[PDB]
């Protein structure tokens, strides 16, 4: 039918993916289960975890790079070696380094957590046995291990962030299961489910974004390690042409919105939590707090991505850049035809991405609903689920022309 | 365009969220209610 | 105790694993790389992964009644 | 259980399988003459396959080694016996010095060959190719064989006769455009190449560095080449106008700024905004620009009035008529003087995983570094047999002594040869290229000193080299492309001191290399003395891993004498070597995981020539398709745009562009509307079918051919020339990296859509073709 059954690795890391998971979460010593806002969120640090300490590390882990690298490129004999050298001597420098971080997390988390949490079945007995401290570091550590060798099995057949998604598949799954949505609204809360038609706008608008930006320029080298390299002047006929430019990357938003979140957070829970009504830091500040998203996301994200150096190597190895008119002019000059383009459609995806958070947000204007559980979670749980299509993209098709059709 | 099959594909997929999901709570629960 | 041995074993079980990913690496980590081909056979390290699995899951019987 | 273990646990496999063999050569020694004939007989007999008889691996070894003794000699060590096992097995034994090599490489050849498919020895040179061929032959008359071993030119017989025979003795460079030379042909009787699985690699250290793509690329008819001779005379000549600051480092590419720009003004092309479609311009500027900077002339030399600008880069040793690129060779033409029409292109393939994993097995031979097993799994799947012969590593090799500021510091390497030479040492260098070799013996002419160079200069002259140098106080110089893997012999009473001397000039891009230039010193197991010359100054440092070297120093210390290799000096270099080569690997992958997908492309094609050459009546299939795919144009319409959709002027008017052909067939008729596809096909396969056989009055077995050449050649050019295309997708994948992710998506994509596009568009011309005469 439509499945064309043939990838014997589709439903195989999909079914190994649910086994693995639900144990992990109902795992006994940590299990806290949420994130929400504060309430509906949780953690010690400011972390919504699923889980004890995976999701963390790997945040941990991609950001510990990023921002290392970013502010600082160059601190030891690194950038790119020629791409896979640099690049896998790069990997490894990450696993390490998140592995770390994971642990750091591992007794912040643990302490705060199990002294004094909403109903938390924890007995004490001292630190009972080997401490909720060292035993919970224990579980912590030793939980990093579980998830990441899951993880990185997961990258094998489903994702490295197909773990990633999953979450998602559960959190986004758990609500519209209606475990709980049927309650505050003005007699109503269950009426009005055009809502779900709604939302589905929300998901067209969702791919437009990420087609890229797009496009590109011409010329191609190649140098094998020695002596020389080669040229052509013309030859072959064919369609294709080259494509370059790019759209913001798989959960921008949430990068900056998780700013946002911490001075909000501790407006929502301060010692003695004042839940500040008249200064409501849940929601009030919040158009404020959402612009701030957009400028550090999407500014400095794409100044580093856009990776200034990239006229370089383009202008480098001979290239005029193609786009929307013939290119032209080469060298720095450039980097302006680019900068211009890349800080532009920026400022387009801006519009639509914020345009999700504030979407329940310009509809929420004649009834508003307590219950804001969605949004964000559907940008990251198509996120995934775009990627995934990119998985079956190149995975499918096979030889086409020896059908048994002439 | 390929997105109306997106869509349509985005509800396929959802449902086997929803059955994975099922999966889960009913082993997890198992180690949990049986022992 | 069981635990109390178990639990040394634990965190040792916990650095075998942080090892295996270190030279899991060739293939590559954290967001993706290039789909070597030749492929991966179920790594002698494997067993170690086998031991992390089975390892939770006992002491989710353990850490309760 | 991976580690030592495993390399142990080998140990044992070998140590066992080697008794019960040896046991076998020993009650064989009863003179086991004609007795041993019948044995050639009862072996081949034996197997007559694939089925791997291992029993007879045994007794057909201790023959081989017995029938060399009875040949000439070199058959008593192991590592070389134990060699043909692994490599029976498909890994690497040896590392050089006795060892085996010679007789090593006999004993496998002998049983696999046996199949009577034929087997292939990857060799590095054609000078090579001649070298073991000969040297083991003796046993192969013994036991009844035909060698044959392919070369540059030719192989003095003939290609078919040559594979079909049992054993194949060549270099890879060769086998690759062997393998190709199966493409464009007419016939099929061109024995070119019967089926290519197995292949033992000697010196397979290099089997794996041959990273650019195997090309074979003949037939270049220039339209543009009047222009090219008058244009790029301009041209080559418009660069020089320009002075030193253009900036070309650390790679192929170059550009140059103020006085650049200025200069493209400065010459015809007043235009300051040059670069709106008019780069082509700028093209032949970049061209001569690259020329005759990026290689010299002199890396690209001209043999005594051949006046044929031949390229002996890449570890070759001169390499008659041919060029990597489109723009190049005629670039650096227009610098020398007899300037050539041709640039064209054809086919390529990865000398490797494309080429040998396409099917079966390797084994190389000596080098048992840490950096070849990662590929040995990525490619080839192979492992490695690290195993000593008699007295291990009886040579002795001093550090890198460095020097500073320029290659003065080979001066005193000068001095180093004579002092040696007055001690009576037999010496030899392996320089980095030609033009530097030549000022070196330029040197010793200064100093006076006898000597031979084989740098390339004339094959005759490696020939006479090869029993010559190392003849007891005798001096040589060569190009590390006559420095791996040789068998040389000192005379007599030549070791007396030291044994052998090697210095060479510098260290090469890889680890391995610079110790294969090394390693060059050392057969049958015995002495002698390696040491190397560096400078802060001299190459594989000057441009890579500069900038850390230049405070390393600076800040450590600028005074001093010559001597110098205190404060990690050594140390800090060898970490450079590793890192240039890791740029090889970086390169290494692009190319070669593209190319795999090719790899895919590549096979239904010319497969696909294959059948066509086979089959006669391909006729009801090739109609078919060209309807089926032009009546589907036609017929795309759905709902949507619609591409066509049957019905009047619609269809009529994309049809029409569809169908453009002089002849004439229903094109003006209008009004209809009975698309069931069968009325539709029908019309137009008559049409074709009818005039088909109306046309195949001309003659039974003329017209039989034409298919062939139209098919071949129609079908060939589309795939080459939309080849010169996937040279441009590989632009597109220099993209990739920014934006998406890097698994070669984007290149995966297009190379799929673009052949579709492709073969559609064969059927199209293919078969218009076959109307006209």
């Amino acid at each position: 039918l439509f499945e064309l059954k043939e990838l014997r690795q589709k439903f195989i890391f999909t079914l190994l993916m649910f086994v693995i998971y639900r144990l992990g979460s109902h795992i006994p010593i940590p299990g806290i289960n949420f994130a929400l806002y504060d309430i509906f969120s949780g953690g010690n640090l400011g972390r919504l975890t699923v889980f004890a300490l995976g999701v963390m590390p790997y945040i941990s882990a991609s950001i510990m790079m990023q921002l290392l690298t970013v502010a600082i490129p160059s601190l030891q004999r690194l950038a790119k070696e020629e791409g896979d050298y640099g690049r896998y001597k790069i990997n490894e420098y990450t696993k390490y380094l998140t592995l770390f971080v994971a642990t750091v997390q591992s007794l912040g988390i643990a302490f705060w957590i199990r002294g004094q949490v909403s109903p938390k079945g924890i007995p004490v007995v001292e630190n009972p046995g080997i401490s909720f401290i060292l035993i919970t570091v224990l579980t912590l550590v030793a939980g990093t291990m579980f998830l990441v060798w899951i993880a990185d099995r997961i990258t094998e057949k489903g994702i490295g962030n197909g773990a990633s998604l999953i979450i998602f598949a559960g959190i986004v799954a758990n609500f519209p299961n209606a475990v709980i949505q049927f309650y505050e609204k003005v007699k109503t809360g269950d009426i009005g489910p055009l809502t779900l038609l709604l939302i589905i706008a929300l998901i067209i608008a969702i791919i437009v974004g990420i087609v890229y930006v797009q496009e590109a320029e011409r010329r191609i080298p190649i140098q094998y390690p020695g002596r020389q390299v080669g040229r052509q002047l013309y030859a072959g006929r064919k369609t294709y042409l080259p494509i370059k430019i790019n759209p913001a990357g798989v959960i921008p938003i949430i990068f900056a919105q998780a700013l946002l979140l911490i001075p909000s957070t501790l407006l929502n829970f301060v010692q003695n939590p004042f839940i500040k009504v008249i200064a409501d830091m849940f929601q009030p500040g919040a158009i404020f707090y959402n612009f701030l998203y957009v400028t550090f996301i999407v500014f400095f994200t794409y100044f580093y991505t856009a990776v200034l150096i990239n006229p370089v190597e383009l202008a480098e190895n001979l290239h005029k850049a193609g786009a929307f008119i013939p290119g032209v002019r080469p060298g720095q000059d450039t980097v302006k035809y680019l900068e211009r383009i890349i800080n532009r459609l920026i400022f387009f995806g801006a519009l639509f991405l914020s345009v999700i958070a504030l979407i329940p947000i310009l509809i929420s204007v004649w009834f508003n609903i307590p219950f804001y559980f969605g949004g964000t979670t559907a940008l990251i749980v198509v996120g995934v689920a775009l990627d995934t299509f990119r998985q079956i993209e190149t995975y499918l098709i096979q030889k086409k022309y020896k059908s048994y059709v002439r | 365009k390929a997105t109306i099959s997106v869509i349509i594909f985005s509800l396929a997929i959802g449902v086997y969220l929803w059955i994975l999901d099922l999966t889960f709570t009913k082993i997890i629960s198992f180690i949990l209610s049986l022992r | 105790l069981f635990v109390i041995i178990a639990v040394v074993l634990i965190i040792s079980t916990l650095l075998q694993k942080g090892r295996g990913d270190v030279g899991a690496a060739f293939g590559g980590g954290m967001g993706q790389s290039i789909f070597g081909v030749g492929g991966v056979e179920t790594i002698l390290t494997k067993a170690t992964y086998w031991l992390g699995a089975l390892f939770l899951v006992l002491a989710l019987l353990l850490s309760v009644i | 259980n991976k580690m030592f273990d495993p390399t142990k646990r080998t140990l044992n496999r070998y140590e066992k399988i080697a008794n019960d063999i040896d046991a076998i050569r020993g009650d064989y020694e009863n003179l086991s003459d004609d007795a041993l004939k019948h044995k050639t007989i009862e072996f081949k007999e034996r197997l007559e396959k694939g089925a791997t008889t291992d029993d007879l691996l045994v007794e057909a070894f201790a023959v081989v080694r017995e029938a060399s003794r009875r040949v000439t000699g070199m058959f008593p060590f192991k590592v070389q016996l134990m060699g043909g096992v692994a490599l029976h097995d498909g890994n690497i034994a040896e590392m050089k010095t006795g060892e085996g090599k010679t007789l090593t490489s006999t004993l496998p050849v002998y049983l696999n060959a046996l199949t009577g498919k034929g087997v292939h020895v990857v060799t590095v040179n054609e000078y090579l190719a001649s070298r073991d061929a000969e040297q083991m032959g003796k046993i192969f008359e013994f036991l009844g064989l035909t060698v044959g071993l392919n070369l540059n030119s030719m192989s003095k017989d003939e290609k078919r006769e040559a594979y079909a025979a049992d054993i194949t003795y060549s270099t890879n460079n060769e086998l690759g455009f062997d393998y190709l030379r199966d493409n464009m042909v007419l016939y099929k009787e061109q024995m070119v190449q019967r089926p290519l699985h197995f292949a033992v690699i000697d010196e397979v250290d290099s089997i794996l560095i041959d990273e650019a793509r195997t090309p074979l690329i003949i037939s270049g008819q220039a339209a543009k080449s009047t222009k090219l001779y008058v244009q790029a005379n301009a041209f080559v000549r418009t660069l020089k106008a320009e002075k030193d600051y253009t900036y070309d480092i650390k790679t192929k590419a170059v550009q140059l700024t103020e006085e650049g720009m200025t200069k493209a003004e400065k010459a015809f092309g007043i235009d300051n905004l040059f670069d709106v479609k008019h780069v082509a311009l700028n093209h032949h500027i970049n061209q001569a620009l690259k020329a005759h900077v990026a290689m010299q002339k002199d890396v690209d030399y001209v043999v005594e009035d051949g006046q044929v600008v031949i390229v002996d880069s890449f570890t070759g040793r001169l390499m008659k008529g041919r060029r990597y690129s489109e723009g190049l060779h005629q670039a650096i033409e227009a610098k020398e003087g007899l300037e050539i029409q041709n640039e064209s292109m054809t086919l390529a393939t990865i000398t490797f995983q494309n080429y040998f994993r396409m099917y079966e097995k390797l084994a190389g031979m000596t080098g048992t570094a840490k950096t070849e097993e990662e590929e040995f799994r990525n490619i080839y799947n192979m492992q490695v047999v690290t195993i000593p012969t008699n007295r291990p590593v009886v040579r002795d090799d001093r550090p890198d002594l460095i020097y500073r500021t320029m290659e003065g510091k080979f001066k005193a390497v000068a001095e180093d040869v004579a002092q040696r030479y007055m001690t009576g040492q037999p010496v030899l260098v392996g320089t980095v290229a030609v033009e530097t070799s030549e000022l070196i013996s330029k040197l010793l002419k200064n100093k006076g000193i006898p000597h031979q160079v084989l740098n390339a200069k004339n094959h005759e002259r490696e020939a006479q080299i090869i029993e010559e140098a190392g003849q007891k106080g005798a001096v040589t110089i060569a190009t590390n492309m006559a420095g791996r893997g040789t068998d040389i012999k000192l005379g007599e009473g030549v070791k007396e001191l030291g044994g052998l001397a090697v210095v060479g000039t510098e260290r090469h891009e890889s680890r391995r290399i610079d110790n294969q230039l090394r390693g060059r010193s050392g057969r049958q197991g015995d002495p002698g003395i390696t040491q190397f010359y560096l400078s802060m100054e001299d190459e594989l440092m000057r441009r890579f891993g500069a900038e850390r070297t230049m405070a390393m120093l600076d800040r450590f210390g600028m005074d001093d004498s010559t001597p110098i290799q205190s404060k990690m000096v050594s140390r800090a270099v060898e970490s450079s070597q590793k890192r240039v080569e890791g740029n090889n690997f970086d390169s290494r992958k692009q190319l070669l995981q593209y190319d795999d997908v090719l790899r895919q492309q590549r096979e239904v094609i010319y497969k696909q020539r294959f059948e066509v050459i086979d089959s006669e009546n391909l006729r009801e299939i090739v109609e078919n398709m060209i309807k089926s795919s032009l009546e589907r144009a036609i017929a795309a319409y759905t709902p949507r745009e619609e591409l066509p959709e049957e019905w009047k002027l619609d269809g009529l008017v994309d049809l029409i562009n569809t169908t453009y052909l002089d002849e004439g067939a229903l094109e003006k008729s209008d009004i209809f509307g009975k698309e069931p596809d069968e009325m539709l096909e029908l019309i137009m396969d008559r049409i074709i079918t009818k005039y088909n056989e109306k046309e195949e009055q001309f003659g039974k077995e003329q017209m039989r051919e034409f298919e062939k050449v139209i098919v071949l050649r129609a079908v060939d050019s589309k795939w080459m020339d939309h080849i010169d295309a996937m040279d441009q997708l590989r632009q597109g994948i220099h993209l990739r990296a920014y934006a998406q992710t890097n698994p070669l998506r984007e290149y995966q994509m297009e190379g799929f859509a673009m052949f579709e596009h492709m073969i559609e568009s064969i059927e199209d011309e293919v078969a218009k073709f076959v109307m006209k005469a």
